[PDB]
């Protein structure tokens, strides 16, 4: 009886009460998602607690199994994922200390609300109200003062706080034998053992950059285009050397650029493809959208839903009685169990959103074959890359000619393409040099590069040559800003939309070229495609049993980080751009002073 | 019929043995698994798991792991005098003919 003997054993009985309990706290998670009661929140508080415990007493367990005399790979990488020690490597108080900076920078960013606007009964909300506010708008004032107020009662409140949070983060990373956190955030796409196909932490540092150094003309020419289209409405504020404040990006922290759409438009006297009228006309209710979304998987060659999924899924409104929430999620409570908890309104979006959000199921029911700690992606992108793909099949006027939903005298045409390629490219290049920066910025301020002394005149700097944006107010070092978001706030890996928007154009070009698709890459679906579904199931099917690196070109035919599908995708809207900004002038430079 | 919304963690479930069965052998034994080199001594924790585990089923569960109930099945063609036969039955019968 060898290590590994005894440690497949315990894999086995781990794995058994562990998707015992996961079934006890996912149905938990339903049923206080469907129904807001105390009950169901004192459930949250005992199956949580549980969990915990049952986990941190698991990995004590499996702390005492070596991981060198190992050999079968699953093992490997289940006990790794078991021995990860995570906060309890600390002091108790420091434990304590770091968990309590976690939940109150939690509080501070769910209830940051702004008050400084004339008198102090006027709050006006963060999620319903300042998005939209700042989303459709027309003064720079007013837009500038709401700029101000948020990132100074959010920095001046969590810098303290931050400063702490990112000291005990880095010597928590170094006392679990790695060198920083966010080599730890690193250390979630990590292949070791597999020879011809090999990974590192550290990698990831590199593993954007180059690709971005391919990726960066293109977002520079899209740059061109919109600053192109904001000085027209803008007067005596913009420079096209100097492009234009960061507080006229769409969101609040350059997130998404979508909300430009309206003040970007391609040519205004078409408007866009909709259906919403096609689809109230017929009264699509609420479940049909969900039936004939489940015809075009299983056209693609998707294996069926069971009846346990839709007997139990939550699939209208919540009602005035039994408050839940209106949050797209694709839930995997282990045994056969598959919800999905959205909130059903007639809309184009929402046909996007139910695909994107059974795409994960198709995606979990999958590698339910797997064991326990293998029922995820390989790496933590591909899950809303196989979404978004199938969001995708579904969004060409192709697919809405074939399903029913589009009158067949409707022809396309140059201008519909070019518009819908500007419109995603609102939504799939506008997070992605915001994710690059942020990613970076946060490994190289946790690495020690950076300072205490210093943290945002080099994020000023640093944002100008990848966002390439003005300070909207000059900055000092006493605020907290690049902390305002909830992905930073909340203590979140924020590389995967990049991983999944460049690993989803593979997918979508693998798919579409094993299709015999002729035509350009926007134009791919996957209707009456059985052999793109089956090689679709084979990665599907594997999970975090096979390593990405290997998963990456049993689909592909690559190994690393590729770019050139989201050239392929975006080559006419490329060529039509480099036609179009021939008079505006093209690049960033910080020949602006303020 | 089974199933049950509080947890059915009655018909329970062996997963480990130290060596493979035999054709209709039953096994009552919720002895302890010696995972470690070490004996256990004992009911011990380290290495020491036991081989029975509950199902707990639930009604709401899928295809794939809803209690099924199943009944087989055996004949035995011993050369002895068999005991259960089929049904054979006749028809109404006839006078006076050939």
């Amino acid at each position: 009886s060898t290590i590994e003997e005894q440690a497949k054993t315990f894999l086995d009985k781990f794995n058994h009460e562990a998707e015992d309990l996961f079934y006890q706290s996912s149905l938990a998670s339903w049923n206080y998602n469907t129904n807001i009661t105390e009950e169901n929140v004192q459930n949250m508080n005992n199956a949580g607690d549980k969990w915990s415990a049952f986990l941190k007493e698991q990995s004590t367990l499996a702390q005492m199994y070596p991981l060198q005399e190992i050999q079968n790979l699953t093992v490997k990488l289940q006990l790794q994922a078991l021995q990860q020690n995570g906060s309890s490597v600390l002091s108790e108080d420091k434990s304590k200390r770091l968990n309590t900076i976690l939940n109150t920078m939690s509080t501070i960013y769910s209830t940051g609300k702004v008050c400084n606007p004339d008198n102090p009964q006027e709050c006006l909300l963060l999620e319903p109200g300042l998005n939209e506010i700042m989303a459709n708008s027309l003064d720079y004032n007013e837009r500038l003062w709401a700029w101000e107020s948020w990132r100074s009662e959010v920095g001046k409140q969590l810098r303290p706080l931050y400063e702490e949070y990112v000291v005990l983060k880095n010597e928590m990373a170094r006392a679990n034998h790695y060198e920083d956190y966010g080599d730890y955030w690193r250390g979630d796409y990590e292949v070791n053992g597999v020879d011809g196909y090999d990974y590192s932490r550290g990698q990831l540092i590199e593993d954007v950059e180059h690709t971005f150094e391919e990726i960066k003309p293109l977002y520079e020419h899209l740059h061109a285009y919109v600053r192109a289209k904001l000085m027209n409405a803008y007067p005596s504020y913009i420079s096209p050397i100097g492009c234009l404040p960061a507080h006229l990006l769409g969101d609040m922290w350059g997130r998404f650029w979508t909300n430009l759409y309206s003040l970007t438009v391609p040519f205004g006297q078409k408007p866009n493809i909709d259906v919403t009228d096609a689809m109230v006309d017929q009264a699509w209710d609420a479940q049909r959208i969900f039936k004939e979304a489940e015809k075009f998987f299983v056209s693609v060659g998707l294996p069926n839903m069971t009846q346990g999924f839709w007997e139990n899924s939550m699939l209208t409104d919540p009602g005035n009685v039994q408050k839940a929430v209106c949050h797209p999620t694709a839930w995997d409570l282990g045994k056969g169990d598959f919800r999905i908890l959205m909130c059903t309104k007639v809309t184009m979006d929402d046909f996007l959103t139910a695909h994107h959000e059974m795409g994960h199921i198709q995606y979990d029911m999958a590698y339910a074959a797997q064991p326990f700690l293998l029922r995820n992606g390989a790496n933590e992108g591909f899950h809303e890359a196989v979404g978004e793909i199938m969001s995708l099949s579904a969004a060409t006027p192709k697919h809405l000619k074939s399903i029913g939903l589009l009158s067949p005298d409707f022809q396309e045409d140059n201008e519909t393409e070019i518009n819908f390629l500007l419109k995603q490219a609102l939504t799939i290049v506008g997070t992605l040099p915001f994710t690059y920066m942020l990613e970076k910025w946060r490994w190289m301020v946790f690495k020690g590069e950076i300072p205490k002394d210093q943290w945002m005149k080099k994020w000023w700097e640093m944002k100008r040559e990848i966002v390439g944006v003005v300070e909207p107010v000059p900055h000092d070092e006493t605020y907290c800003d690049p902390a305002s978001l909830f992905h930073v706030s909340n203590d979140y890996s924020f590389i995967r939309y990049y991983t999944r928007t460049l690993y989803q154009f593979q997918f979508q070009e693998a798919l579409c070229q094993a299709a015999k698709h002729e035509g350009p890459l926007h134009k791919c679906d996957i209707s009456n495609s059985t052999e793109a579904g089956q090689k679709l199931f084979n990665m599907l099917r594997l999970g975090k049993s096979e390593p990405w690196t290997l998963a990456l070109e049993n689909v592909v035919g690559a190994k690393n980080m590729n770019v050139r599908p989201l050239l392929n995708y975006f080559e006419p809207l490329f060529t039509w751009l480099k036609d179009q900004n021939k008079n505006s002038f093209v690049g960033w430079s910080t020949d602006w002073s303020p | 019929l089974d199933s049950k919304p509080s947890g059915n963690y009655n018909y329970l479930y062996r997963l480990f043995r130290k060596s493979k069965l035999k054709p209709f052998e039953r096994d009552i034994s919720t002895e302890i698994y010696q995972a470690g080199n070490k004996p256990c001594n004992g009911v011990a924790g380290p290495n020491c798991y036991s081989p029975l585990q509950s199902y707990g089923f639930r009604p709401t569960y899928g295809v794939g792991h809803q209690p099924y109930r199943v009944v087989v099945l055996s004949f035995e063609l011993l050369h002895a005098p068999a005991t259960v036969c089929g049904p054979k039955k006749s028809t109404n019968l006839v006078k006076n003919k050939c």
